RNA sequence: GCUG
């Protein structure tokens, strides 16, 4: 909720999307994980062909 | 780095410059897999006198320039080392005694400073003292009097038409009879690094590696500074699809679809013959697809008809430099059936 | 990483230099430019004798 | 006839749908059956014309007629990279806490074109950094940038709110070493421009740095470099093979430049004809239209060149262009020299 | 992703392990909608040739 | 060979004398020490050759 | 030691030399080249740089018949050095007319 | 049968071994370590039955 | 981050402009236009005023002052 | 003299396959005193041949005609009487093949000489009593004029 | 501070990257009728084998857009075409294609083929070759294995 | 993780 000219105050640039922490000074981003769904009817083959 | 035969480690002589990185001929381009993008490569200082004597008797070049598999050259021209040699060889070139000479003195660098450079006599005399552009590529085969080289070779190019016998139209029949070229331009299959039939082989077999060396050498010399002061350059024009081929793609796009529309109104209600060992389904992708590729096919033979002369595209296909009639065909005409796998588009 | 594979079938070299590659076709095909900075560092023993003591001495 | 057709082949460049014809320049002896192309110096000088079509200061177009490319060519290479000019080289730097960097600030003084003449300034000798008074002018920018007293509350413009908030190329002072100052009156040496933008400054931050220039030539670096672009056209001769009348000379005075080609109405019909050839750039548009093509032929006189060259300031145009033949004038008795020495 | 540019205007504030910038950088003569966007041309990466 | 050296002062050989000059320089002992196979194909392409010459000279 | 002059055999041959003219480009060369062609003597003229990085051009003149090649170089560099100074006098001419005229 | 062969498009082109012109043509692109296009051809006009790339 | 003192190609002085061509579209002239009346008539010249972009003056914001 | 050969001969086609290339075009023509069939590429730039033009076409084995075949080099520039006065258009190639009809199983006599002027080929085609003196890796002088 | 030298990779907004191969002066580039000379030369024949039309009509685009003061939209599945920006190449006096007549600057003779000429973006990428360098002669080693 |  800070106007551009209040971003110069916190040394912090208006484009910089965030979205990531600061940890030990270092930026790090949580990635986003694609996954199966959980509670759903598989039907597949075996290795055997079953 | 990825080594996968022997020819990607070789030995060469080292010379000093001051620029950062490592640079050779790009005739070696080849045999090294590389090209240049910010490639990297690992050189290594043999520290024995006998590891030099192994490193240039069994791993030089010049001992290297067939690859030991199917026993074909690997160190040959490559691209604007085949297109200049192309257009300086084709029928329509004509020097006068100026630029002749300034051809032909790019080659006096190095160990043919000292050689006298025997200018042929030239061709047309009475209206205009011409020499037909063959000559100055003959040159590089022969550069002195004293030169022993008598290089001969007779081969099909790669646009003969299969019953001119040194009389065809698209001048693609190549004689090269005592070092002098008498007929058909250079392409890929004469001088690049496909196959045999190639001026390099035949002079490494006839006249030893240095000499094939040499000549390759020289042409790398004289082919840029023929291209650079004649221009080549390709432009929005020149893939430009010209008016014939936009009718003629209307009506065979028109055509074919309406074939598919048949084809698949008989699969739906009543009998499509059904192609041996094929379910119908597969039958019709079998009809389909031939429709469409044969569309494909039509669309890309009328755009080539018409593509003039100087095209810069259709340069590079004929002469074998880089591309093919497919590209040329598909970023003009028509992009073909996309296919994963053998077939077309799962589900 | 192993000693049969990582030091013994294959080991890191001395005498050795890595760059980039660049075109240059006034050189011949057995010739390679090698810069400066990696010319003063790759040096070559040589046995100084009746043929080399001279030019070894400048 | 084939004496018709040799005579365009040595005389004119004709530019086509596809390609130049023509291209090479075949005037060498015996390349042609009946002319004597051995050189002859009472030709070269009856022939030769150097006309001026237009001057002002810091553009210069002249026609060199009857001159070859080869030495035509030589002039503009010789006018790019060989005439001498005076230019920062070393930036010694003290306090200087602006936003721009250093080196970013040493490479933009660097391009800064100087008024000083170079032929008075002598080449410095390798090293010898301090210099002296004939090989050196001396130049000092010191800015320091203040909140401005009296100002207006919302201060939203920079200028009103601060003052010397730009750093300028008027800031730039010279400092006189030796008896430069007696040889050169006031105002004579100082930066061409004087509008160009150093840098951008902030309260707080200062400037302070001393500038060397040095002569040089424009092959070493770009910034000795004396002019803005030197450039040759061939000139342009339009022929209309077949006589064109009606609202094609309407289509036809379209294809080509806005002045070239004048349509009159002779009986009350258009008829075109061409005025003004010089101003035709060339577009080649004529080739889309079918009739049209076959109607005009574009092609370039051989051995007239209009040269146009744009001095940055640092001296007249029409001194620049002598200077470059006399460099190679230079560059030829040098090579006699040494052929006199060796025999 | 590689390309040199600016990373954004605290990047003279900013000490980081390696940062690249281009020295006069200018905006693409020629410009997506997804460029205007993102603002890509107020700190861009490259220089017209 | 017929290209590099020409010789145009000498005789053209019949399909016969082309066989028998053919069998004369083959009975030399470095022919032998090649293979035979190798020598048999030689000797089946001159035979062609001459069977060429013939056909012509008909 | 800007001009070498390297004779093109052991034996000497005045016929055909090459001059390596050192500090020089294409400017010097492409100019004499023409000088030096329109000579009826010199069957063949070129010039080449040995590598970009080193600022040397390679002149090969080869003669008619028993010139010594050094003849016709010498008089290519005099034509040169006449044809500057023409040139250099047609123009200030012209410009001082040009200026005269705008008074 | 050979009907059931020469169902795909191509005819009457140009192959670099006996330029015949019954043929049976394939391209691929699924390798893009090759930026080059891939081709492979059948010519089987004088049943010489080439294939290469 | 500062407009370029001199044209890439060209090398024509084009520092100068940067304050005249800001002042022109202040006004009501075209980009096209403004950079006509500047006189930068090779599109060498004309690409480096219209592409530049200022980030001196945003960059300043952050500066310490 | 030192002539090979001699005849007028009359242009047939010009292009037979099309406009292949700009300065070259590939003239088919006929002779009128013997039975012979010539294809010859010309620089129709310097040279313009029309369909229906008639001209003399001697081939020469040197270009003085006093019979000295003292060619060292040839020299553009040096000025003495010779043959090429004479004539419009002139070549300088080499002959490369001579090759026989194939098309009769018995008892022929038409014969083939190929030469190539630095690309620019000819094939001369007729009876072997005229094409005497041919010799293959000979090089030979072609002159031509046209007739009104 | 870094400039250009051998051995620095640039690209170019299509994947036609490339390492820099030679560094001419201004003298020797090829010159347009304006005095234009090009601060890039693009080989060719990248375009055939990889069909990057984009490239070639990004150029068209960017210069129609340099003469007039416009952005020229390069949007996928729309954009300005290529038959708005022929047409204002034309109206300021360039040919609609771009290609232009252009003098070489080593002889000064004129260039047989029109060149293309055009603004391409193109974008300096992290990897230099002087962070890249390296040479080894005889250094440490590892502890374990007494190797380097 | 990315370049090779
Ligand atoms: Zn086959
Ligand atoms: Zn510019």
């Amino acid at each position: 909720g800070k106007t551009p000219a209040e971003f110069a105050k916190l040394n912090e640039c208006p484009l910089d999307p965030g979205g990531y922490f600061i940890v030990k000074g270092v930026e790090k981003v949580i990635l986003i994980q694609e996954q199966l769904s959980k509670n759903r009817i598989i039907v597949e083959a075996d290795r055997k062909g079953a | 780095q990825p080594s996968l035969h022997k020819l990607s480690i070789m030995a060469h002589l080292a010379r000093v410059k001051p620029h950062r990185t490592f640079r050779f001929n790009e005739c070696v381009c080849t045999p090294y897999n590389a090209d240049f993008d910010g490639d990297e490569m690992n050189l290594h200082l043999p520290q024995t006198e006998e590891a030099k004597a192994e490193a240039l008797v069994l791993m030089g070049t010049k001992a290297n320039l067939v690859t030991p598999r199917n026993g074909e050259p690997l160190i040959a021209a490559i691209q604007d080392f085949l297109t200049g040699a192309y257009l300086l060889t084709l029928k329509d070139t004509f020097f006068d005694r100026a630029k002749a000479c300034q051809i032909i003195a790019s080659i006096l660098v190095g160990k043919d400073e000292k050689i006298k450079v025997r200018l042929p006599p030239p061709t047309i005399l009475k209206p205009v003292t011409l020499w037909t552009g063959k000559q100055i590529f003959s040159v590089i085969l022969r550069p002195s009097d004293d030169n022993p080289v008598r290089a001969n070779l007779r081969t099909k190019g790669k646009q003969y038409c299969g019953k001119g016998e040194d009389l065809c139209a698209n001048d693609s029949y190549v004689t090269i009879q005592n070092s002098e070229l008498m007929s058909g331009s250079m392409d890929k299959g004469t001088l690049g690094s496909g196959s045999k039939n190639n001026i390099f082989y035949i002079l490494l077999r006839d006249w030893g590696q240095n000499e094939a060396a040499d000549a390759m050498s020289r042409l790398a010399r004289l082919a840029p500074v023929y291209l650079s002061n004649r221009g080549f350059s390709i432009g929005i024009g020149d893939v430009t699809p010209g008016q014939g081929l936009l009718k003629a793609k209307y009506e065979l796009l028109n055509a074919g679809y309406k074939k598919c529309d048949e084809y698949i109104e008989a699969l739906n209600t009543g009998k499509l013959q059904q192609q041996p060992g094929c379910t119908a389904e597969e039958t019709l992708e079998a009809l389909i697809l031939k429709e469409l590729s044969v569309i494909r096919d039509h669309a890309g033979s009328a755009c080539l008809r018409e593509l003039d002369k100087s095209n810069s595209p259709l340069t590079m296909a004929l002469c074998g430099s880089k591309g093919s009639f497919i590209n040329i065909s598909q970023m003009i005409a028509c992009v073909g059936q996309q296919a994963i796998s053998g077939s077309r588009v799962p589900d | 990483q192993g000693r049969f594979r990582g030091n013994l079938s294959g080991k890191r070299v001395d005498f050795s230099g890595r760059t980039v590659i660049s075109p240059d076709p006034n050189l011949r095909i057995d010739e390679v430019a090698v810069p400066v900075h990696v010319a003063k560092i790759l040096t070559f023993p040589e046995k100084v004798n009746k043929a080399n003591i001279n030019f070894l001495r400048k | 006839a084939a004496s018709q057709a040799v005579e365009e082949m040595r005389s004119r460049v004709v530019l086509g749908e596809f390609g130049v014809r023509n291209v090479h320049t075949t005037d060498f002896p015996g390349n042609y059956s009946g002319y004597d192309d051995a050189w002859d110096q009472d030709r070269f000088e009856k022939n030769f014309r150097v006309d001026v079509v237009h001057m002002d200061e810091n553009s210069l177009e002249f026609d060199m007629v009857g001159i070859d490319a080869a030495i035509a060519n030589a002039f503009r290479r010789i006018l790019l990279a060989e005439v001498p000019t005076m230019a920062v080289e070393k930036v010694l730097v003290y306090n200087n806490t602006s936003i721009v960097q250093d080196e970013i600030l040493a490479h933009r003084l660097g391009l800064i074109p100087i008024h000083a003449d170079p032929r008075l300034f002598e080449y410095r000798n390798q090293g010898d950094e301090e210099g002296t008074e004939i090989d050196t002018l001396q130049f000092r920018l010191q800015v320091r940038c203040t909140r401005n007293p009296h100002a207006a509350k919302d201060s939203s413009d920079p200028n009103e709110l601060y003052v010397n908030h730009k750093v300028y190329t008027r800031h730039m002072t010279w400092i006189p070493l030796g008896n430069q100052a007696d040889l050169f009156p006031e105002g004579t040496i100082r930066p061409v421009h004087d509008d160009i933008l150093i840098a951008q400054l902030r309260p707080g931050q200062e400037i302070d740095l001393l500038m060397h220039c040095v002569k040089g030539i424009g092959k070493d670096h770009a910034k000795f470099s004396p002019v803005a672009t030197a450039s040759y056209r061939l000139l342009p001769d339009i022929t209309l093979l077949e006589p064109v009348e009606g609202e094609a000379a309407e289509e036809l005075s379209r294809c080509f430049s806005p002045g070239v080609i004048e349509v009159q109405e002779v009986q009350g019909k258009k008829v075109a004809r061409v005025a003004n050839p010089r101003l035709d750039t060339f577009s080649r548009e004529i080739f889309r239209n079918e009739k049209l093509k076959k109607v005009v032929r574009l092609a370039r006189v051989r051995d007239h060149y209009i040269f146009s060259v744009e001095s940055t300031g640092v001296l007249p145009p029409d001194v620049l262009v002598s200077e470059a033949i006399k460099v190679l004038m230079g560059k030829c008795r040098r090579f006699l020299d040494e052929l006199d020495a060796v025999q | 992703k590689q390309a040199m540019g600016t990373i954004g205007y605290n990047q003279r504030n900013r000490i980081d392990t390696l940062m690249y910038l281009l020295a006069y950088p200018q905006k693409p003569m020629v410009k997506t909608k997804t460029i205007e966007l993102i603002e890509f041309e107020k700190l861009p990466a490259g220089q017209n040739a | 060979i017929k290209a590099v050296f020409p010789c145009p002062s000498e005789p053209a050989l019949s399909k016969n004398e082309l066989i028998l000059t053919t069998e004369s320089i083959m009975k030399k002992s470095e022919f032998l020490c090649c293979q035979d196979s190798f020598l048999q194909e030689i000797k089946k392409f001159i035979k062609g050759v001459s069977e060429k010459i013939k056909k012509t000279r008909d | 030691k800007t001009a070498l002059e390297m004779v093109q055999a052991a034996g000497t041959d005045r016929h055909c030399v090459t001059f390596v003219l050192h500090e020089e480009d294409h400017t010097l060369g492409n100019s004499l080249r023409y000088m030096i062609m329109k000579n009826p003597e010199v069957e063949f003229c070129g010039y080449t740089t040995t590598h970009p990085s080193e600022s040397k051009i390679n002149l090969r003149i080869q003669t008619r018949g028993t010139l010594p090649a050094v003849e016709p170089f010498q008089r290519g560099l005099n034509e040169l050095m006449n044809v500057c100074q023409h040139v250099l006098d047609k123009f200030e001419a012209s410009i001082k007319d040009y200026k005269d005229q705008k008074a | 049968g050979a009907a059931a062969w020469e169902n795909v498009d191509s005819t009457a082109e140009s192959c670099p071994k006996c330029e015949h012109p019954r043929a049976y043509f394939m391209q691929l692109q699924t390798r893009s370590a090759d930026e080059p296009m891939t081709t492979f051809y059948k010519c089987c006009n004088a049943q010489c039955g080439h294939r290469w790339r | 981050m500062i407009i370029p003192v001199r044209c890439f190609t060209c090398g024509k002085i084009v520092g100068n402009k940067w304050e005249a061509y800001l002042g022109l579209l202040q006004a009501e002239y075209t980009e096209g236009d403004a950079l006509d009346a500047l006189g930068l008539k090779r599109y060498c010249c004309r690409r480096m005023l219209l592409a530049h972009v200022d980030l001196i003056e945003k960059l300043l914001n952050y500066a310490p002052l | 003299a030192g002539i090979l050969f001699e005849d007028i001969f009359d242009v047939k086609d010009i292009d037979p396959e099309g406009k292949k290339f700009d300065r070259v075009s590939r003239l088919h023509c006929e002779s009128e005193s013997f039975k012979m069939d010539l294809i010859l590429d010309v620089n129709i730039q310097i040279y313009p041949v029309d369909l229906g033009d008639k001209f003399r076409l001697v081939i020469a084995s040197t270009l003085y005609e006093d019979g000295t075949l003292d060619d060292g080099e040839y020299n553009p520039t040096d000025d003495r009487p010779s043959r090429a006065d004479q004539f419009e258009y002139v070549m300088y190639g080499k002959v490369y093949r001579i090759e026989g009809d194939e098309t009769s199983t018995e008892a022929a006599t038409r014969l083939s000489a190929y030469v190539s002027y630095g690309g620019l080929l000819m094939r001369l085609q007729g009876d072997a009593n005229n094409l005497h003196g041919f010799e293959v890796d000979s090089r030979v002088y072609l002159l031509m004029k046209k007739l009104a | 501070t870094r400039r250009p030298e051998i051995g620095d990779k640039f690209s170019s907004r299509h994947g036609q990257k490339g390492v820099c191969g030679l560094i001419v002066p201004q003298e020797d580039m090829p010159f347009c009728d304006s005095g234009i000379c090009p601060d890039i030369i693009m080989n060719p024949h990248g375009f055939p084998s990889r069909m990057t039309v984009g490239k070639l009509i990004e150029l068209l685009a960017g210069k129609a857009g340099v003469l007039d003061g416009r952005f020229h939209y390069g949007t996928a599945f729309g954009g300005s075409k290529v038959k708005d920006v022929c047409e204002d190449l034309v109206r300021h006096g360039y040919n609609y294609l771009g290609k232009d007549y252009v003098t070489s600057g080593i002889t000064g003779e004129p260039l047989e083929a029109y060149i293309y000429f055009g603004p391409v973006y193109y974008q300096k990428l992290k990897h230099m070759v002087l962070d890249k360098m390296h040479a080894r002669a005889r250094g440490p080693r590892a502890v374990l294995t007494r190797q380097p």
